[PDB]
């Protein structure tokens, strides 16, 4: 039952700054059985760090490791565009050889705000008996966002999916995709859908929104 | 050099049985452990069972015992992890690892992917995301099993400013995705912009023209 606490969740840095990341033990672990391990992405980890300092063979030298106790420390002292990974800890040679849950190091740039598009649910998908309505939020930074749906600005609330895109590879930034789903019946029922959108980059929250048949 | 390569994964219903099998080769497989570590999408990595190099001691996560037994024969150089029982929450990357003489997990397994669902294959229903300086236009594609479906734009004619998102999986087990395309809006009545979906598993490759 020990717990591998890795902080923070995300770490957001610029290419050829210094990367620290930390794994806080639930109890120490006295004989430093600590590994560190690199997964890129879509990629088997590989082993980085073990004995809590010792570097594993074939690993380049910006990596390294440090502390004792509880706490644990990985440094990437030069940040590759291949160090931007995720990583996680792990303490080995003892019971369950538990994992951390893995800090993501993801590219910083400056804050961009998204584009909003409403998409109305196609004739097609209403012949079939469903209605899917689409808000997408294009290119932003970072990936904190919120999306409220409002049909006839009533606001809805466990209705709704979102997926994420990966950081961009050619402006590090983020698209988001909403779908509120909703009998046909009730999309028939109802005039105006509109989708708000608040982020970091924007002053106010953005509207964008349709009147059903128009 | 020392490579783990890994063979058996696959896409079964819950309740039933499939075996993983991780070949060795590079070093004398029966001087190390080995271990299966499992990493479910999008979630971190988890440590499932370990083995001795004589046999004669498995240990495994409580998750999984009583219904995966982990097993070697180093005569002919290979891992095994028998699974039965298997539940939805199995889902997950497996890979063989290696404890190194010191300890940590040295080299490991490509991964195979073992998805468990009562689903069964059934390919996507396609619908246009119309529009109406820059306009967007997208594709949902929806209601599909299992994963990987293949969206391209004018059959690959057209990459700048596609995004297709990952897929997000329904409370039906199916799977349900969007891809969209930003365009200039001088182009909406001009260009014509047909969706490409293709799913293997289901045989159905299908185009969508998306038009306001």
């Amino acid at each position: 039952e020990i717990v591998l606490t890795q902080s923070p969740g995300t770490l957001s840095l610029s290419p050829g700054e210094r990367a620290t990341l930390s794994c806080r033990a639930s109890q120490s672990v006295g004989s430093s059985y600590l590994a560190w391990y690199q997964q890129k992405p879509g990629q088997a980890p590989r082993l980085l760090i073990y004995g809590a300092f010792s570097r594993a063979t074939g690993i380049p030298d910006r990596f390294s490791g440090s502390g004792s106790g509880t706490d644990f420390t990985l440094t990437i002292s030069r940040l590759e565009p291949e160090d931007f990974a995720v990583y996680y800890c792990q303490q080995y040679g003892s019971s369950p050889w538990t994992f951390g849950q893995g800090t993501k190091v993801e590219i910083k740039r400056t804050v961009a705000a998204p584009s909003v598009f409403i998409f109305p649910p196609s004739d097609e998908q209403l012949k079939s008996g469903t209605a899917s309505v689409v808000c997408l939020l294009n290119n932003f930074y970072p990936r904190e966002a919120k999306v409220q749906w409002k049909v006839d600005n009533a606001l809805q609330s466990g209705n709704s999916q979102e997926s994420v895109t990966e950081q961009d590879s050619k402006d590090s930034t983020y698209s988001l995709s909403s779908t509120l789903t909703l009998s046909k019946a009730d999309y028939e029922k109802h005039k105006v859908y509109a989708c708000e959108v608040t982020h970091q980059g924007l002053s106010s929250p953005v509207t964008k929104s349709f009147n059903r048949g128009e | 050099q020392v490579q783990l390569v890994e063979s058996g994964g696959g896409v079964v219903q819950p309740g039933r049985s499939l075996r993983l099998s991780c070949a060795a080769s590079g070093f004398t497989f029966s001087s190390y452990t080995m271990h299966w570590v499992r990493q479910a999408p999008g979630k971190g990595l988890e440590w499932v069972t370990f083995i001795s190099y004589d046999g004669n001691n498995k240990y495994y996560a409580d998750s999984v015992k009583g219904r995966f037994t982990i097993s070697r024969d180093n005569s002919k150089n290979t891992l095994y992890l028998q699974m039965n029982s298997l539940r939805a929450e199995d889902t997950a990357i497996y890979y063989c690892a290696r404890t190194g003489w010191l300890g940590p997990f040295d080299y490991w397994g490509q991964g195979t992917l073992v998805t468990v669902s009562s689903a069964s294959t059934k390919g996507p229903s396609v619908f246009p995301l119309a529009p109406s300086g820059t306009a967007a236009l997208g594709c949902l594609v929806k209601d599909y099993f299992p994963e990987p479906v293949t969206v391209s734009w004018n059959s690959g004619a057209l990459t700048s400013g596609v995004h297709t998102f990952p897929a997000v999986l329904q409370s039906s087990g199916l799977y349900s995705l969007s891809s969209v395309v930003t365009v200039p809006s001088s182009s909406l009545g001009t260009q014509t912009y047909i969706c490409n979906v293709n799913h293997k598993p289901s045989n159905t490759k299908v185009d969508k023209k998306v038009e306001p």
